[PDB]
């Protein structure tokens, strides 16, 4: 009840990209629309995270830090879920007005990364992931990437992460063992994908002026101030299993 | 500080 009640209650609603589906697809248009969508989803991720059980237990600087580091993974995971429930993983459901078919995957020059995301979407089906498991996993995803040097108050974070793992346990509760194994394996699989996208969005920002791709305010800041911490190895994801 | 501003506005 309680824990799951909250997660269901705070789950972000539908978010549109504002893409003009009347114009023929193009690299600059598609990626710019994705960037706008990302900015819009970031606002929802912030509202969502600040409302999570026990989030205020974290030092304020850590609250902002984990959101910024986990942003990509959170979006990827939710998108995969949306693609699974809406189009049964046939296409990438970024938004109602921004659905990626093979042609767009190609036109966006993000084909390889889209293939990875589509595979993740397919796993929700192959694993018969329930909406309740999805909710708990996504919440745990927010607490799955931290600085190797530690956070301002690592202890409050460790405590919070531990409790979310316990909640996943309960939702699951030799079948419990196997379920926990595949769900943690699934969660781990998000990280390599998020890294690929981190590299891609970083390179895109650096050359955005040359390819006519627009980056919203917060995104440009986060991608140039925080993401490089991840790409340079200062900030790393927390894996359940050894990669 | 674009993110912190958002963070503090919601
Ligand atoms: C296009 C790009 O810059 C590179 C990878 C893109 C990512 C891919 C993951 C993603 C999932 C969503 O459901 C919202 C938008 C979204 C993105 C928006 C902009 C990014 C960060």
């Amino acid at each position: 009840p309680i824990f799951l009640n909250v997660l269901e209650a705070i789950e972000p609603g539908v978010v549109c990209a504002g893409h003009d589906n009347n114009q023929p697809d193009s690299f600059a248009a598609l990626l710019s629309s994705l960037n706008e969508l990302g900015e819009r989803q970031l606002v929802h991720v912030v509202k969502w995270a600040k409302a999570l059980p026990g989030f205020r237990n974290l030092h304020v600087d850590d609250q902002m830090a984990v959101i910024q580091y986990s942003w990509m993974g959170l979006m990827v995971f939710a998108m995969g879920w949306r693609s699974f429930t809406n189009v049964n993983s046939r296409m990438l459901y970024f938004a109602p007005d921004l659905v990626f078919n093979e042609y767009r995957m190609h036109k966006s020059r993000m084909y390889s990364q889209c293939v990875r995301m589509r595979h993740l979407s397919q796993e929700f089906g192959w694993l018969q992931i329930t909406p309740q498991e999805f909710l708990c996993m996504k919440a745990l995803l927010l607490f799955s990437i931290i600085p190797v040097d530690g956070l301002k108050n690592q202890k409050f974070f460790d405590e919070l992460r531990m409790n979310y793992i316990k909640e996943l346990d309960r939702i699951i509760a030799t079948s419990c063992s196997r379920r926990f194994y595949q769900l943690t394996k699934l969660l781990d699989s998000v990280q390599p994908i998020a890294r690929e996208l981190h590299q891609f969005t970083f390179d895109l920002l650096i050359k955005s002026h040359m390819v006519s791709v627009d980056f919203p305010e917060m995104m440009a800041e986060i991608i140039s101030v925080q993401v490089p911490k991840i790409l340079s190895g200062k900030v790393k994801p927390i894996y359940f299993h050894t990669q | 500080g674009a993110f912190q501003n958002l963070f503090q506005s919601v």
